[PDB]
């Protein structure tokens, strides 16, 4: 029944009855569907969100895994048994491997639908159905953010030469300083996984504003080159 | 009292600046100070008070907290003593109840929904290329790991170096052979 | 014309306010990756500009910036006798007695002020640290200046210069001249072949003076920065130098590295002075998609409430004063410093009819009538003859 | 440029009986329906021509006038 | 030398930016000026 | 209203106080906020404040939750928990309108709210057959200011031309901004004179 | 650098025509031997951290910016040592107070 | 000065509500908007004067009893003071003080009267060279009005008491820090601009990698030369100086080396590389760069592109860049004319290239030793020893707010304003009697 | 404005003088130039210049 | 720019209790406070002021509406 | 969405203009996309989750059954 679904019960409506009865039952479903959740209730609190202890240490043991080979590619690149494939260089290819390598496994759930009970929890509600939300959103609000990616590279050291913050020295090889988040949005993030968090929203608002932008003269050209 | 004369003085004090009194100046500090202790009165009037959430076990401020916190793991965590990295891809359920004679069904992620139903639960994860429980990696041993994911690095390297070149091939698990190649 | 000036719209107080902590770049730029990257959040900002607030729609995403709760933008400073001071010193060299061939043959540092290039000495490093302690002492060099010692090419750079940005950053002392004696103790002890010489090494300890007594004083307000400079227990630090900087990023960082020896901070930091003001109202922020951040130091600078305080001696366009305002059941340290704007509504976060959809709000209507959110809008006509012949009437 | 004859005056167009407003969720219309508000209702206006068919039908609209809803405040 | 009347007034405003001299007549990448939308309606391409 | 954690939505519905969702103990709120807001913005600082507000309007308390304080989630929800509520800040509520109770307790708590200043009343316009002109072009002046106006611009035209609309096109362009009769000689192509009366 | 001695400016080399003459604008002329008869190189290694890092190798140990890790230094026997990378060939140095380098710069 | 040790400090217990502390220290210390006051106090207090006095000094000569070929104007301003805003009652007042609220209900600009005086010189130059000074002392007088900051020290609420301003209708607790102009409130944002005395190295992405670097002599307020550095695509490396003087002019470098002394090449190649005998592939490719610019040829300076001559290529370059000099022959006969423009070009180049410096004649070798420093760092950067400046990183940028733009702006409306119409009005006058 | 020099004096192209050049030239010179019969030369120059009717400029800014 | 008459979400009348509580509240905080300023009260990390008994004592009922508003509207009088 | 967007709203007076209307610009029309031939329209959040609840099989509580009162409450 979902907006944009392709071949839902109101396309096929559409097909076999026509748009406007296709229109008729959409507003007919969404009245049995709005008057059953009147008389049933639905809500998202801040205990759907918060993982158990038992998950809170589980997601910990994760994510200490993911910085346990993010460290072991650092041991390799210290005894400089890095050796990076033919057109690549020693930096893009241990950027490569760390970018692979920090990346939330599927077992990432686990802890967090432990945590969740599917017959009660709005929040897992809402995101399995389809409503609204995503499950990297639940894992963000959850479990963990994760690497923070701008053009699908880390946090390149722009502060000075070789250093990404103030807060982190140069030459800081642990994963970390160059944009790894640890913190979960319920956790609460630190100072500098909130600026990294900050560069990445800031990104994506400059990349909406140059969507709106440049799809406009693209939209005029292409309107005035096939209008005839 | 003291508002009514705090605005009289102001008063006089404005009308005296209007017409330039000889010592105005210092007559506004003193008056200035006088103003502002009377603002720090009305301040605390203004005050709807602030409870700071206290740790039980230490009387200041709570400062527990849920961050991540690093905990270094040893690396059976994500190899096997093999050297290859752990596919966490079969899943262990048990029965909850002690009559459900299956017990212990291990599946895949596509077979659950065919074949696990709700009498039973999910216990640690299999590894499915070195067959070890997910709560059971600390039975492995370290030194082991260590050492064949070293000798495996090593051998990567020289594989992907000499995929076409001579001395003087994708699968590597012929084994005994890459050691005689490697050490020639 | 370099004059960068916005009209004062007085929104409320914290608008007020945030329009005067603003930095425009008031530029022109193309199509270009120049245009994005100008907008980031660069990795200097944290600390002097805020890392969250900026305009979440059009153009001016990024455009206009904030100053951080803490930043503060210097005065210029007593350069004639900085400078005579650095004359006097024994270790700078004046250019009238240094030649080219000596700057390189001797590798000679190079000693600016302001960007003036005067004198040369042995070893940069030691000139910077030695002129570091002296502002920390705070008499013979203001504890304004900036003592930035470019390590890649070995210059010293003293700016007194107006403008620039700083901030106060606590100073992060340790036992590394301690520990680097017991470290050749216990080497001698190794040599010599003592089994235990682990006995000779002593714990590296690195912690800030600030203590919880000089967190009552300044409660108490019988401790000011001023004191805190003045006794060396913080210290001000500018982007020239903050690039010399390891700035711990709280108390619990620091405290976690209490005894690591490969983490010297030279700083700690308190987190909340990475955010403006603006961006401070919005709790628990660190918890919030920071997007969402950005977001709020919009609407909190857009929201009504007591736009001014001598609203009624005042005729101004398009106005809106809201008649009843609350401090938030969870505050900020924004709101010390600032009127809070809004209410504390009741708010249930259900599904009721379908009516708040897509980012409605069902609103009851008693809460509207009772007062909630309600106030006075003005509007002003002003029409001025154009000469004797028009008049009233 | 945007602002020129071309494409201010002659692609775009300024029109008259047209009304812009704030949108909000209504869970009891029809999708194929718009709530509309009756102050805007009463400022445009709908051209009914007045033939033998419809006179019966418009007579209520004239007799209620500029006072009661739905009126009309215009014959040609 | 030290007439202060001819001198360029243009002068006192100090360069602010690397290149003021750097023209090249590009539209700007924020600019809306192919797409016809009002100024009161701009808050629709308000993210959220 | 937005939320401190900006969360903007229009106010759309008047709902009197005996329509409100009502808890167990007569606790009704102010704004109804959708759950589906959340978890696509992950907007968490607002839930967290709605379950530290319960606990401190309880207590009679005003608390600091400034950014990079510390915080500890499972413990506020305790701290509610030992005021009296629930783990979660969630209670049983009744439909105010048929009286039911709904089958899931709801959250609802006190949740700092700001009205930002646009407002309807402002930006509403409806413009009637007439009133002001351009001299130049003949068309409708520009806004709500100049008293006349709103643009169907040149997207507009195109959604129009996309339709197949046209008639449409002809009302809104001619019939309503510069509608004009123009002659031309037919034997010469240049623009002619013409008047029915003189 | 081929300077005239007379008036101490710069002269071309005008390889002609066998040989190779450095002539002044003044007119002196001064000849060549062997060593002048390079025209221009281009030698590919990308390496400049024997003199592009060369000043900020030495002065790292004194950098309180610069990380350390936990290993100690064979010259003096100081159980920390901080720790460079440089270059896309990720480099890595390690270098103390005391002028050890680690066979590298 | 020694400190406790730090082996005793004791800080476990400390919080980070307890940091917040010193947050709220930082910020009284600041006051939140305290640089905007203090920059207009310290605009009115310093700059005003030390801008009206040291820097618009004037010093031209107009022709027009036969014997009188020209006048030769100077005056200059010792006074100028600041005072409160005032409006004059009824016309025939006194001229009473103006209350901020008065101001923006009436439409009135928060500006305050600028007194000042001058002394001035009028010489007259006769033909055959004979002389008369004709000299006056210029009472204080007021023709300006400079709009006044609220809460700085010459707004009146600056001795209102928080219960005065309440009842005059200010707002007690707000601090001010903007400006009323017809009925409204200004704020002069913090400009963002960057750092003078640094050199700004971007690449220009027929040009190559350019080199900026703004030179401003003294203090927030001396008005600063900006001189632009290029290497060009054809080998030449050409130095552009722009200043009230100067104006789009291109020069080649070891020109402006030479004009200064050392016409030797060899001593120019070793200002800019430090030391010509050393080795090393920097020097190297330095040397290489350095003699392909010097060997370029360059379709202006071409007449002086070879001469070693110091007082010829300084009167080229008066020649060229100096106004009034239409045609450039007939001064040339009179030795005492190429005196003159000779000795103003040099005083003109003292003042203007790389002032902070200096701005006198016995600074041009350290000035030539920076320039060279300048160049060196430059052709670093195109060795990819070094990366472009950072445009958008704070190491080299400034926030200049109200007082440092106001003054810019002030001095260039003053200028217009107050000396062209001063030097019409001498030059009227001059022509009526 | 146009100029013409000679191998020498470079007398100004007047518009008058400019008409009688356009006017000497013929119809099928403009035309094997591949120029219209309608694009004439001696259209370029104007003697009586057209005002635009007051319906595009009014006022009570060009029309100045 | 006071405390509502009545509670804004219910309606119950706060505002009968408002006047005794504005200054009953600043006694308390008097007796609960330390060697801190008024405008640094909002700081102190060592200070917990609650409200309940008071409230209580006022007859106001365990009402998270009522409270909310009771404690947290400002008064014009305080800041202006 | 309902952030704050506006949108414009004009009545077609003309006879002509009313029948192109309702015959060929109802939105009906738009049901199905141009661009992608598929539906547009359909239940959103609310409307989604309040399907799932309804259709399922089992609530917290039980089956998920309702008594002939509250299924004519849902029509
Ligand atoms: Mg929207
Ligand atoms: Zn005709
Ligand atoms: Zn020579
Ligand atoms: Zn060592
Ligand atoms: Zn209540």
């Amino acid at each position: 029944v979902g907006a944009g679904s392709s071949g839902g019960i109101y396309h096929l409506i559409s097909r076999r009855y026509g748009p406007q009865q296709a229109l008729k039952m959409i507003f007919a479903t969404q009245q049995l569907a709005l008057n059953y959740v009147r008389n049933a209730g639905f809500t998202v609190s801040t205990a759907d969100m918060l993982l158990t202890p038992e998950a809170h240490q589980e997601v910990q043991e994760i994510i200490n895994e993911l910085l346990l080979e993010s460290e072991e590619i650092n041991n390799r690149l210290l005894h400089g048994d890095i050796m990076p494939p033919i057109g690549l260089t020693t930096h893009d290819f241990y950027e490569k491997l760390q970018l692979n390598a920090l990346k939330f496994p599927d077992r990432i759930l686990k802890p967090i639908m432990n945590s969740i009970n599917p017959e009660t929890n709005g929040l897992f509600q809402m995101v399995a159905t389809g409503a609204k939300g995503s499950n990297p959103n639940m894992i963000h609000i959850m479990a963990g953010i994760g690497q923070i990616e701008i053009n699908t590279q880390r946090i390149q050291p722009q502060f000075s030469f070789g250093r990404t913050l103030v807060y982190y020295p140069r030459f800081a090889l642990e994963a970390q300083a160059y944009g790894f988040i640890c913190n979960s949005y319920i956790a609460g993030l630190t100072s500098p996984e909130f600026i990294f968090g900050e560069m990445n929203g800031r990104f994506d608002l400059i990349n909406k504003a140059l969507s709106t932008s440049s799809t406009g003269y693209a939209n005029r050209k292409a309107i005035f080159g096939l209008q005839s | 009292k003291t508002s009514t004369l705090i605005y009289l003085r102001a008063y006089e004090l404005f009308l005296k600046y209007l017409q330039n009194a000889p010592n105005f100046n210092s007559e506004l500090a003193e008056f200035k100070t006088y103003e502002n202790a009377y603002g720090e009165q009305k301040a605390l009037l203004a005050q709807q008070g602030f409870y700071n959430i206290f740790d039980p076990n230490t009387g200041r401020a709570d400062q527990r907290t849920r961050l991540f916190e690093y905990k270094r793991l040893p690396i059976s965590t994500l190899y096997d003593e093999r050297g290859l990295p752990h596919k966490w891809t079969i899943y262990v359920y048990k029965a909850v109840d002690s009559s459900q004679k299956p017990a212990e069904i291990e599946v895949t992620r596509k077979d659950v929904i065919k074949k696990i139903d709700n009498h039973y639960a999910l216990a640690d994860l299999r590894c499915s290329v070195c067959h070890v429980l997910q709560h059971e990696v600390g039975q492995l041993n370290i030194k082991k790991v260590q050492t064949a994911l070293k000798a495996s690095l090593e051998f990567n390297t020289f594989y992907a170096f000499y995929e076409s070149r001579c001395p003087k091939y994708i699968i590597y698990d012929h084994l005994s052979q890459p050691e005689l190649v490697h050490d020639y | 014309n370099r004059v960068s000036t916005q009209s004062l719209e007085r929104k409320n107080l914290l608008n007020t306010i945030s329009a005067l902590r603003t930095v425009n770049t008031h530029n022109a730029s193309k199509q270009t990756e120049r245009a994005d990257m100008m907008r980031r959040v660069h990795a200097s900002y944290p600390g002097y500009i805020c890392v969250a607030q900026s305009a979440d729609t059009g153009e001016k995403v990024g455009m206009s910036k904030q100053l951080a709760i803490t930043a503060n933008v210097c005065t210029a400073g007593e350069v004639l006798s900085l400078k005579q001071r650095l004359l006097s010193d024994p270790a700078i060299q004046q250019l009238a007695d240094v030649s080219n061939k000596d700057i390189v043959r001797k590798g000679l540092a190079r000693v600016f002020i302001n960007g003036e290039w005067i004198g040369c000495c042995t070893n940069a490093f030691e000139l910077a640290q030695r002129y570091r302690m002296l502002r920390r002492e705070g008499k013979v060099v203001h504890p304004h200046t900036t003592i930035y010692w470019d390590s890649m090419v070995d210059e010293v750079e003293f700016w007194l210069d107006v403008g620039r940005l700083t901030r106060p950053l606590l100073i992060v002392d340790n036992n590394i001249e301690k520990y680097n004696q017991a470290c050749y103790k216990a080497a001698e002890a190794r040599k010599k072949g003592d089994k235990d010489w682990e006995k000779h090494k002593i714990p590296f300890i690195q912690n800030t003076r600030f203590t919880p007594q000089m967190a009552k004083d300044i409660l108490a307000g019988t401790l000011t920065l001023e004191d805190l400079v003045a006794q060396g227990i913080c210290e001000f630090i500018t982007p020239e130098e903050a690039e010399n900087c390891l700035v711990a990023f709280s108390i619990i960082e620091l405290r976690k590295h209490k005894h690591d020896v490969t983490r010297r901070f030279t700083h700690v930091d308190v987190p909340q002075a990475i955010l403006g003001l603006a961006a401070l109202v919005s709790p628990y922020a660190n918890c919030t998609q920071p997007a969402r951040v950005t977001y709020e130091t919009n609407q909190g600078r857009q929201t009504g409430g007591w736009y001014c305080f001598s609203w009624p001696y005042r005729v101004d366009m398009n106005r809106f004063f809201q008649f009843y305002n609350e401090m938030p059941l969870v505050k900020t340290i924004a709101h010390n410093y600032v009127i809070p704007n809004g209410l504390n509504t009741i708010v249930a976060y259900m599904i009721y009819g379908g009516y708040n959809q897509e980012d409605s709000v069902i609103v009851s209507q008693s809460f509207i009538d009772r007062g909630g959110f309600a106030g006075t809008f003005y509007r002003e006509e002003k029409v001025e003859l154009e000469s004797d012949i028009e008049s009233f009437g | 440029r945007k602002e020129g004859r071309i494409r201010k005056s002659l692609l775009g167009s300024q029109v008259w009986s047209i009304s812009r407003s704030t949108i909000c969720g209504n869970s009891d219309l029809h999708l194929d329906e718009v709530g509309y508000p009756i102050s805007f209702a009463r400022t445009l206006q709908v051209a009914e021509t007045v033939q033998h068919y419809n006179i019966n039908r418009l007579m209520p609209y004239f007799l209620n006038g500029k006072r009661q809803y739905p009126g009309c405040s215009r014959v040609y | 030398g030290e007439d202060s009347s001819m001198d360029d007034i243009s002068a006192y405003s100090s360069p602010g930016l690397f290149g003021e001299d750097i023209i090249d007549r590009l539209d700007d990448p924020f600019s809306i000026e192919d797409v016809d939308i009002s100024l009161d309606v701009l808050d629709n391409l308000a993210p959220q | 209203m937005s939320s401190r954690s900006g969360n903007k939505g229009i106010a759309a519905l008047a709902l009197p106080t005996s329509d409100m969702p009502f808890t167990e103990d007569g606790l009704q709120p102010d704004l109804i906020v959708n759950p589906h807001s959340h978890p696509s913005r992950m907007t968490n600082g607002q839930m967290i404040e709605t379950t530290v507000g319960l606990a401190n309007a309880l207590q009679g308390v005003v608390t600091d939750g400034t950014a990079f304080l510390p915080i500890n989630v499972q413990l506020l929800s305790e701290r509610l928990a030992q005021e009296g509520l629930r783990f979660n800040g969630c209670q049983k509520m009744f439909n105010g309108q048929t009286g039911e109770y709904f089958d899931a307790a709801i959250f609802i708590g006190p949740t700092y709210h700001q009205r930002l200043q646009k407002f309807v009343l402002d930006d509403r316009y409806a413009v009637a057959s007439y009133g002001p002109t351009d001299a130049l072009t003949g068309q409708p002046l520009d806004g709500k200011r100049s008293h006349g106006g709103l643009r169907l611009g040149e997207m507009e035209h195109w959604v129009l031309t996309a339709q197949g609309a046209m008639q449409t096109i002809i009302e809104k362009s001619h019939d309503d901004s510069d509608g004009c009769i123009s002659y031309i000689c037919r034997n010469c192509g240049e623009p002619a004179i013409y008047n029915a009366s003189h | 650098m081929k300077i005239c001695k007379a008036c101490s400016s710069c002269m071309v080399r005008t390889y002609v025509d066998g040989n190779i003459i450095f002539r002044c604008s003044c007119g002196e002329s001064v000849q060549g031997d062997s060593q002048n008869l390079l025209v221009s190189s281009k030698v590919y290694h990308t390496g400049e951290m024997e003199d592009k890092y060369k000043i900020f190798i030495k002065n790292a140990p004194f950098d309180p910016t610069n990380c350390q890790i936990k290993k100690d230094c064979p010259n003096c026997h100081l159980d920390y040592l901080t720790q460079i990378c440089i270059g896309s060939q990720k480099i890595i140095i390690l270098v103390c107070r005391c002028g050890y380098m680690s066979n590298r710069g | 000065i020694t400190y406790g040790p730090i082996e005793t400090v004791d800080n476990e217990e400390l919080t980070e509500a307890d940091m917040l502390s010193f947050i709220s220290a930082a910020v009284n210390s600041t006051g939140l908007i305290g640089y905007n006051i203090k920059s207009f106090d310290d605009l009115m207090d310093n700059g005003i004067p030390q801008i009206v006095k040291q820097m618009f000094n004037v010093d031209i000569t107009y022709k027009d009893d036969k014997l009188r070929e020209s006048v030769q104007i100077q005056f200059n301003f010792t006074d100028v003071n600041i005072e409160r805003p005032q409006h004059r009652n009824y016309s025939q007042g006194n001229k009473i003080n103006l209350l901020p609220n008065k101001a923006r209900l009436c439409g009135l600009s928060y500006s305050g009267p600028v007194n000042l005086a001058a002394e001035v010189i009028l010489t007259a130059h006769y033909s055959n060279g004979r002389q008369e000074v004709k000299r006056a002392s210029i009472p204080p007088f007021q023709v300006s009005t400079f709009p006044i900051m609220r809460g700085s020290n010459r707004c009146h609420t600056h001795h209102l008491s928080k219960t005065a301003k309440k009842e005059i209708g200010e707002d007690p607790n707000e601090p001010g820090g903007y400006f009323i102009a017809r009925g409204g409130e200004w704020v002069v944002d913090l400009l963002e601009n960057i750092r003078f005395n640094t050199l700004h190295i971007h690449y220009h992405t027929n040009e190559i990698i350019r080199g900026e670097f703004i030179s401003q002599p003294g203090g927030a307020f001396e008005n600063s030369s900006q001189i632009i550095i290029r290497y060009m695509t054809t080998g030449a490396i050409t130095i552009e100086i722009n200043s009230t003087k100067f104006s789009k002019l291109r020069i080649p470098w070891y020109l402006i080396f030479r004009m200064f002394g050392m016409t030797g090449d060899d001593s120019i190649i070793e200002q800019v590389v430090f030391d010509l005998e050393s080795n090393s592939l920097v020097n190297t490719f330095m040397i290489e760069i350095l003699e392909k610019s010097i060997h370029v040829l360059d379709p202006i300076f071409q007449p002086v592109q070879h001469e070693l001559n110091r007082e010829k290529i300084i009167q080229f370059l008066s020649e060229k860049v100096s106004k009034f000099v239409s045609n450039p022959s007939a001064y040339k006969s009179d030795e005492n004319a190429v005196q003159y423009l000779n000795e103003r070009q040099l005083t003109i180049l003292d003042k203007i290239l790389l002032p902070h410096m200096g701005q006198t004649a016995d600074t041009r070798v350290r000035k030539l030793r920076f320039l060279g420093l300048l160049i060196h760092k430059i052709l670093l950067v195109i060795m990819n020893v070094f990366p472009p400046t950072d445009r958008d990183s704070y190491r080299t940028k400034r926030v200049h707010g109200s007082g440092v733009s106001l003054a810019k702006a002030f001095k260039a409306i003053f200028n217009t304003s107050v000396i062209a119409p001063i030097i019409n009005g001498f030059k009227e006058l001059l022509k009526q009697t | 404005t146009f100029w013409a020099d000679q191998q020498g004096k470079i007398d100004k192209l007047y518009p008058q003088i400019i008409r009688e050049i356009f006017s000497r030239v013929t119809y099928d010179t403009v035309v094997k130039l591949g120029r219209s019969k309608n694009s004439h030369p001696e259209k370029l120059v104007l003697k009586a210049i057209q005002i635009p009717p007051i319906s595009i400029r009014p006022g009570i800014d060009i029309n100045n | 720019m006071l405390i509502p008459v009545v509670c804004f979400t219910c309606g119950f009348p706060i505002g009968t209790y408002a006047a005794i509580f504005d200054k009953a509240r600043t006694e308390y905080i008097k007796t609960k406070m330390g060697g801190t300023l008024p405008q640094n009260i909002p700081l102190d990390a060592s200070l917990q002021i609650e409200l309940k008994d008071l409230i209580t004592a006022l007859g106001i009922p365990m009402r998270v509406c009522c409270r909310t508003h009771l404690i947290t509207t400002l008064d014009y009088r305080k800041y202006y | 969405d309902f952030d704050g967007d506006q949108m414009n709203l004009w009545v077609p007076w003309s006879v002509m203009s009313r029948v192109e209307a309702e015959l060929l610009c109802s939105v009906r029309n738009w049901f199905i996309s141009t661009k992608s031939s598929g539906p547009v329209n359909g239940q959103v959040q609310d409307s989604t989750v309040g399907s799932f609840l309804l259709t399922r099989t089992n609530t917290p509580m039980g089956k998920n059954v309702m008594n002939k009162l509250h299924a004519m409450g849902l029509f």
